[PDB]
């Protein structure tokens, strides 16, 4: 696998046209804060295709 | 007045527009900026 290559699965809104998003900032899926640490509904919101 | 700052959180985690005038010429830059507190220029 190269992965090296990335791609965002989590975002909070849709992007506009040629919106340039690069934040790699943890999100949250929860109703409970995630407090900028990993878990399940706090998800890393980048992947990589392998 | 020298310049403008432009963007979401102005915080670095999300990129941010920096325009100014220096002197004669005029620079702009989009970065994960992290700007002191209280931005100035010092002259
Ligand atoms: C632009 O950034 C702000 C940051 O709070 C966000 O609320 C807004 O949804 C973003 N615009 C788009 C179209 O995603
Ligand atoms: C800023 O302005 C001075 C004026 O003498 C110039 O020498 C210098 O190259 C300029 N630098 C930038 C990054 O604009």
């Amino acid at each position: 696998g190269n992965y090296n290559y990335l791609y965002r699965l989590f975002r909070k809104s849709n992007l506009k046209p040629f919106e340039r998003d690069i934040s790699t900032e943890i999100y949250q899926a929860g109703s409970t804060p995630c407090n900028g640490v990993k878990g399940f509904n706090c998800y890393f919101p980048l992947q990589s295709y392998g | 007045i020298r310049g403008w700052i432009f963007g979401t959180t102005l915080d670095s985690k999300t990129q941010s527009l920096l325009i100014v005038n220096n002197a004669t010429n005029v620079v702009i830059k989009v970065c994960e900026f992290q700007f002191c507190n209280d931005p100035f220029l010092g002259v």
